[PDB]
Formats: structure tokens, sequence, C-alpha cells
RNA sequence: GUGCAGUCGCGAAGACAACCAGGAGGUUGGCUUAGAAGCAGCCACCCUUGAAAGAGUGCGUAAUAGCUCACUGGUCAAGUGA
RNA sequence: AUGGUUUGGCACCUCGAUGUCGGCUCGUCGCAUCCUGGGGCUGGAGCAGGUCCCAAGGGUUGGGCUGUUCGCCCAUUAAAGC
């Protein structure tokens, strides 16, 4: 660990939600490499699934487009990010979360708009 | 889940298979046939054949993929794994038959692809002892 | 053990423990070694054993050298004896070691072995002891 | 002799063929035979040491093939270490519980490099089970030099 | 590619001797000689801390910059009595240098990488002796042993030399053996 | 219980500690245990 | 053991510790034993979804499993460690 | 390294006298404990042990051989201490 691989991985948040659209947040529980990398392997070929932290992503926030949240990854984060649109990636982990129930979506950032009932369930379950 | 290279047909002798099931509470005798069954198809296969369980003690498996290993051995001719690579390089496996592997593993292996499962059982030969090029 | 093919005086005066040594106080062989910190006489014994423990801590990679060869002769009176009647025979073959003098030497991988092979070493050695290394 | 190792002379069957101690050729590899002058064809290898001594006598020589599978050979020896102090000097006995082995270049030293080195021995002549043997044989733990001899 | 001289007080010194320079080493200083082709030596106090530290930092053929009573001289440390016990530094001759200069020095050969598992690598040569310019002496020579069986005597003359630098020791020099 | 002036950690669980004025060594695994003495 | 003088690694971008959740496939990487696998024993000591996963930290292990690990994320919250 | 009991080294008091071995009697002390007592670990199931620690309160046999001390043996003993 390094504070410079810190401003490293906040760059890495900064630049790849510049780059793909969606980012889908997750609170991980009830896990396991052997099947969470099954699964990914082939909901993800046009997504990635991987670990947030709870303050550098506060940082590539403020230096990124999705300045003000600053209060929602109180939690573990697991946030995958969609370079096209969150459909289909976005089902696939409704699926797993109504399987495993122990993993929660936070939400997302999709266009300014953080989480509610309107839109991102419905955009990632239909 | 008991993760053993089960072997072609034999009497379950006991290191391997039966108690090693046993211990876990699988049962002893239908479990052979009921995988002989489904590799009647696939005629040769010593596949890490995980054994795994239901609720109340029935046979669920998923079969597997034969292993990277012995399908290297069992295609390089000589069914013989060596233990030292990088300065003896036994025989220069062929990408025809790295490639049969990774399409045989492409379902039952968390590779993401042809190249990427190349790559793994690359790591699993470089470890192991045998040439894969 | 060590010894001499041949010295041409075999009896001769203790050497003298004092001063501190003024060469082999370096390493110049490889890349750990023993330093030594007081007077003493360093026997055939133990160079021996201290190598063989090195020896056995660590096998086959690596290298050892010995910066000390035990060619000067201690004698010993037999027992039941007067004192007189000439001096003893030799008995000890040592190597005088003052402080500073580097006495063992390795070149191996990890130093964590290495260092704990040395340590071996000192344990079979009658003095206060160091390691040390090339680089400073 | 002539009912093992011979039977591959391209003319005409009858073999006076030897394997002289160069570099054990019996492994089908690049070889090829010298008529030895009083006392029949010395068969040597490609990257024999030899070799070069013998090619300078260039017109006593004779192509030659050398596939003949059922035979013998004549085997090669790996250098692996003993430690000589109540452990692991037995450990070569251990080991030789598991494989019969014949003497090629065994040498006990050990006012030396850090070991008492004890070049092992072997019976093993087989391209794909070097390895296997190799690990069989390297229970001691500072296993750092492997390679066998020539 | 040159070298930062690192800047260093020196008192002068006042009274010489064994008495003088064990006073100022238990005051953590150091006693230092000042000479060259400046032809009239001077004698000095450098501070232990940041003399070793220099030292630790840009290895022992290291240029230096000295504010000597506010002149600012330009040195080499040419060589250093070190205690054995101790290691504490005991004396530094400080060489006189100026641009272009290509002095001589004896700089310290640094072994890295790893050959094959089956050998061991024996470096026979702690340093190696070279003529430089003295704002551009290296603080280490590598050499690399990635990749080299046994019996490959790497010698000074297979060295990697930058540029500039000549080596003044024989090329017969051996300075790693790849053994067994 | 060892006793002996040499008392060191066997394990990774062998944990040192002083004592009323006695260096002892504890352990899960009792065989480990000692003293200084 | 304690004091002093340092030095180095890390650290409110939350460190070390604790508490909550996860903690691998390939794969048994190979030899060896009736076996060899995260762990009689040994050779090499890889790659891959990916945060993190060690040719596995150990237990448990007849081999396994289950157990917790190293490690990843979090809750509070600055000193912490060598 | 302890101890100072063994063989010794030194030759410091004692050669205008310091009587010697062994036994008998009388004891006294130390603990480096033979038994009894307390305890830890155990490859301690239990009986019985092994090893280490604490413990010197008391007890620690009679006989054959030998001048013998010592030792062997006989029977015993909780034990037959140094």
């Amino acid at each position: 660990m390094a504070k410079a691989d810190k401003a490293t991985a906040v760059a890495d948040i900064a630049e790849q939600f510049k780059a793909s659209t969606a980012t889908v947040v997750t609170e991980y529980r009830g896990l396991t490499v052997a099947n969470l990398a099954e699964l990914r392997r082939a909901l993800g070929d046009s997504a990635t699934y991987t670990v947030a932290k709870n303050t550098l992503v506060k940082r590539a926030a403020s230096e990124a487009g999705i300045e003000g949240l600053d209060e929602l990854f109180a939690g573990p984060t697991a946030i995958a990010f969609v370079k096209g649109e969150a459909v289909d990636a976005a089902k696939a982990i409704k699926k797993f979360a109504k399987d495993n129930k122990a993993l929660v979506i936070k939400g997302g950032y999709m266009d300014g708009k953080a989480l509610s009932v309107a839109d991102v369930e419905k955009i990632a379950d239909l | 889940l008991i993760k053993l290279q089960i072997q072609a047909g034999q009497a379950n002798p006991a290191p391997p298979v039966g108690p090693a099931l046993g211990q876990h509470g699988v049962n002893i005798m239908e479990f052979c046939k009921a995988y002989n069954a489904a590799t009647e198809s696939q005629r040769g296969n010593v596949i890490p054949v995980e054994i795994t369980v239901y609720e109340d003690r029935s046979f669920t498996f998923a079969l597997k993929t034969p292993p990277a290993a012995k399908l290297l051995l069992k295609a390089a001719g000589v069914q013989k794994g060596s233990g030292e690579p990088h300065k003896t390089k036994v025989a220069k496996v062929t990408w025809d038959q790295v490639r049969e592997i990774a399409e045989t593993k492409k379902a039952d292996l968390n590779a993401n692809d042809i190249d990427a499962a190349a790559k793994i059982i690359a790591g699993t030969a470089r470890s192991m002892g045998i040439t894969v090029e | 053990m060590l010894i001499p093919r041949k010295v041409k005086h075999r009896k001769q005066h203790h050497p003298e423990q004092r001063g501190i040594a003024s060469g082999g106080t370096s390493v110049s062989f490889g890349d750990y070694g023993i330093q030594a910190l007081e007077h003493a006489y360093i026997t055939n014994r133990q160079i021996e054993s201290a190598r063989i423990a090195i020896n056995r801590h660590i096998k086959r990679g690596g290298k050892v050298w010995i910066n000390i060869f035990p060619d000067r002769p201690l004698t010993k009176k037999p027992a039941e004896t007067r004192m007189g009647s000439g001096k003893g025979s030799p008995e000890w073959w040592v190597a005088n070691v003052k402080p500073g003098r580097v006495l063992f030497e390795l070149s191996y991988p990890d130093e964590k072995t290495a260092r704990d092979a040395l340590t071996r070493a000192i344990h079979k050695l009658p003095i206060k002891a160091r390691i040390v290394t090339r680089e400073e | 002799s002539n009912d093992d190792t011979g039977v591959a002379v391209p003319g005409a069957p009858g073999v006076l063929t030897k394997l002289a101690k160069c570099c054990t050729p019996v492994p089908g590899d690049t070889i090829m035979g010298f008529v030895t002058r009083g006392g029949g064809v010395s068969v040597h290898r490609t990257d024999c040491t030899n070799a070069e001594s013998l090619q300078q006598q260039s017109e006593r020589i004779i192509e030659v093939n050398w596939a003949p599978s059922p035979s013998s050979v004549f085997l090669v020896a790996i250098q692996v270490e003993a430690l000589d102090r109540h452990r692991l000097l037995s450990d070569v006995t251990r080991v030789l519980a598991d494989e019969k082995v014949n003497i090629l270049s065994a040498s006990v030293t050990t006012s030396n490099d850090r070991v008492a080195i004890s070049r092992f021995t072997f019976e093993m002549g087989d391209p794909k089970h070097l390895g296997h043997l190799l690990s069989v044989v390297r229970n001691v733990e500072g296993v750092y030099d492997v390679y066998r001899v020539t | 590619t040159a070298n930062i001289p690192n800047k260093l007080t020196a008192n002068v010194r006042t009274r010489t001797g064994k008495g003088a320079s064990r006073q100022a080493r238990r005051d953590g200083k150091v006693p230092a000689v000042l000479y060259g082709h400046g032809t009239d030596p001077q004698h000095l106090e450098l501070n232990a801390r940041d003399f070793a530290a220099v030292l630790r930092s840009h290895g022992t053929n290291a240029i230096l910059t000295l504010d000597i009573e506010g002149t600012e001289q330009l040195a080499l440390t040419k060589a250093l009595d070190v205690h054995p016990i101790r290691r504490n530094i005991q004396h530094a001759d400080l060489l006189v240098v100026q641009r272009g200069e290509k002095v001589t020095v004896e700089v310290t050969v640094l072994v890295e990488g790893d050959a094959t598992p089956g050998t061991l690598v024996t470096q026979d040569a702690n340093t190696i002796e070279i003529e430089a310019e003295a704002l551009s002496i290296p603080e280490q020579l590598t050499v690399s042993v990635e990749g080299v069986e046994a019996g490959t005597q790497i010698t000074a003359g297979q060295i990697s030399l930058p540029e500039g630098v000549n080596l003044i020791s024989d090329p017969e020099l051996l300075v790693v053996n790849v053994v067994e | 219980m060892k006793v002996n002036p040499s008392v060191k950690p066997i394990c990774d669980k062998c944990r040192v500690i002083r004592r009323h004025g006695r260096v002892m060594v504890i352990c899960s695994d009792p065989r480990h245990k000692q003293r200084q003495g």
C-alpha cells in the first residue's frame, strides 16, 4: 500500500468513470471467488466488477463528474462499470442479488441522480 | 466438495476416492456408475470431479473438463508428467493441442476465453514440468 | 580439522591476546561474515564445528570461506606430572583472533538463513561476535 | 554384445557395433559410426566430445540411423547432495528404496562448497521420465543443483 | 549525467594531534585532510552525521562541496579510515578536484539478477578501479547475472561502462564467477 | 514446563512475557511453556 | 525491563489492533507413496475473473471436507510497527 | 560456568611432633531429594512411569565376602540418598 497508489486509484476511478458510462455500486456480502468469477466472466464481456473504497472513490468523485455524493460509500463497495449501458449486466447483478440476497445494489450515477425507485431498478431489470 | 481427479475404470481404492468422499458423507457405489454413464459419450476422462451433494444425501455433480496437466500428458504421448521446467524442456507441445485444451476447458474453467485459458494452462505446465508453446 | 603440513617451530609462545585486528577486518570474500569482538584462541574443533553448523543449517547453495588457519601450536604437559622437565608437546592448534578479525564468510541468497547459520556458528564459537556485510 | 545393441546397419546384417564411453549415444539422437581400427564400429553421437578427432579420420566412417527400440541403455548420472551428519545421508537409501541404481560417477567431498558433495549415480535414461526421479531424489530441502551428467 | 556535489561545513582544525582528533570524534566531528594539487593541505573538522549520510547515500567515491570558512571548495572522498569495531569514521582523506579533472577512483561494482537455479554466483571483486571526470563518478557499476550458465567468468572488460568512464584495471580482472 | 536460562519461542503462537520477575513463554501448546531458571 | 539518542516501513487519502462480510477456479501445477491436492514428503513455485488469494497461513485433515487464515472491503479512531 | 568430594599442580602454617585408612560411638550441617509431600510437561488411556520444578520436616534395614572405603551378592524395604 502506498499513497502514490491511492492517487493512482483515484485517477483510475476518475478516468474509467469518464470512459465507461454506467456505474453500478454494490454492497458486497455473501460472496465466493469460485462463483463470482464464474458468473462475472459470463455476464461481463462488456463490463467489469471489482472493489471501490470509501474515501478514494470520494476523491475521484471530487475530481470527476460525480462530485457531490460523499456519503454513499459508508459500507462495503464492489462497484461494477458497464462501458455501454448497464442493462444486460444490470439485470445480471439483479438476478445475482435475488439469488444471494446478501449483496445489495446501492445505486449508481447514470446521469446526475444517485438512486431512487424510479429509474435504476427498472432500467436494471427491464 | 471432494476435489479428486478420479481415475478410469477401477475398483475404488481407499486413499483417493472412497473414504475421501465418505468422511464428507457421500455414498460409495452409486457415483462410479453415475459418472461412467456420463463419460460413455466422453470416453477417456480423469476429470477433477469435485464430488458434491444435495440436502438429503444425494449425488449431485456437474461433470467438468478433464485436467489440463493430465490432458497435456495424454496428448504429449508419454503419460508421464515431469517436475523440472525452465531447465529441461522435455518436448514442445503444439499450439493446436493447447487450443484444444482451451476449447474443451472453455466450458468448465474460470478462463475468460481461448487465449486466457491458454495462458492459464501455460502457468499450469510451467509449475508442472513440461513445455507449452 | 584444519592443521598445517608443517611448522618450523612446533613449540611456540602463546600468541599475544592484545590489540585490535589490523587485517581481515573486512569481508573481501563473500557477502555475510562473522566478525569477532573479543580476543581468543580459536581452535580446529571450533572452526570445524562452526563450518559444519553453517553447512547443515543451509545445504547445497552458496559458499563458505574460513579466513583463519590454526597454525599456532599450543602445548600441553602430561597430566599427573610436576612442573618442569621441559615444555609440553603440541596438543592444540589455534589461530589468534583479535577483535575485528573476520573469521568466517559466506555467500548465500537469503539473508535470513545466512544470518541464522552464522548465528549457529557463533554459538559454536567461544567469543562474542557479530554479523557483518560486504556492503558496509 | 551383438544381441541387443547394434541392429540398425543399412548395408547388410551382422554387427560388431560397440557403444564407446564418450557421450552415451544409446538415446535415439543424431549419431554416426566410426569403424574402430581393430575392434569394430565405435558408435558416437553428434555432440560427442572426441568427435572432431574422429572426423579428422574422415575416411573410416559409414552411415548409421539407429532406431533399434528393443535394446538396453548406456545410462546417465546426476549431481545430488548428501549431508554427512546423521540425517540426509541415509536419504540416499530412503530414495533408493524406490529405485535401483548402478554406480556411475560417485564422489564424496565435504571440505568444499557448502555441502558434502555426494554426486549421485542413477539408472534413468528416458526422455520423459527425468523430473519424476529428480523429484523423488529431492528430499533434502536444499536442492539447488539438479542437472544431469553427460 | 552528473552528480550534485553534496554540501558540507568544514571547520579547520586548530589543534592537530591524536588528542584533538579524539576530542573531535567525541564532539561528533570527523578529522579530515584536504589535499591534492592544492599542494598546501588543509586540516578540517567535518560533521560525522551529515558526512556519513552523504557517504551512505552517494557511496564512498562522492563529490562534495565544503564550506571551508565561507569558501566553497570542491572535493572528492579519496580514502576513509573507519574503525573495524565501532564502524565509525575515524578520518577522511579528501582530494581537491575541479571541472574536467579525470580523477581515478575505485567504484562499487554491484551484481544483480539471478542465474539458472543450478549454479551460484561468487563476487571476486568488491570494486573496480576506473578513470572518470569528477562530476560523473557513478555511485555504482552494475552487472547482470540473468541467464548465465556455469563457467561464465564475467571479467571487468565485459562491464557496461557509461560514457566518459575509462577502465584502468585490466580486462583480465575477474569480477564474478558462475559455478555449480 | 521447561526451566532453562534460554527460553525462547518454539512456534508462532509462543509468546514471551515477564511475569513476577521471571521471563516466561506461554502458548496454547503447553509443551512450549517455559520459564527462566 | 526501562530511559536516551537515532534510523527505517506505514499512517487521518483512516494506518497497526479489534469488530462485520468475502477470502477461489484452472488445480492434484507435477513426482512420491494405494494417495498428493491451501497443508507424509519433495520439484518447480504459474496464469487467470478480480479487490485479494500464498504454488496457498496453518489447523482439521488417511487423502478431502469443515475450520479459520495471509489478504480484500467496511465501523470507530492516530499513532503504530520493525 | 558452578562446586571444591577425585587424581593432581603449588609447597603457604605446622617436622623443639597437626597420629594414618577402615570400623564403633556420638552426631551436626548442606541439598545437587532415595522415600514420604506438592506440582508442570509427556510419545501421560489406567496401573506404573520418564523428565523438570518446589521441598531438607522426619526417615533412610539387617546380613555373606573383603582390613577394607567402594563394590558384588542375599533377603527385605516406602526408601535402602549424595
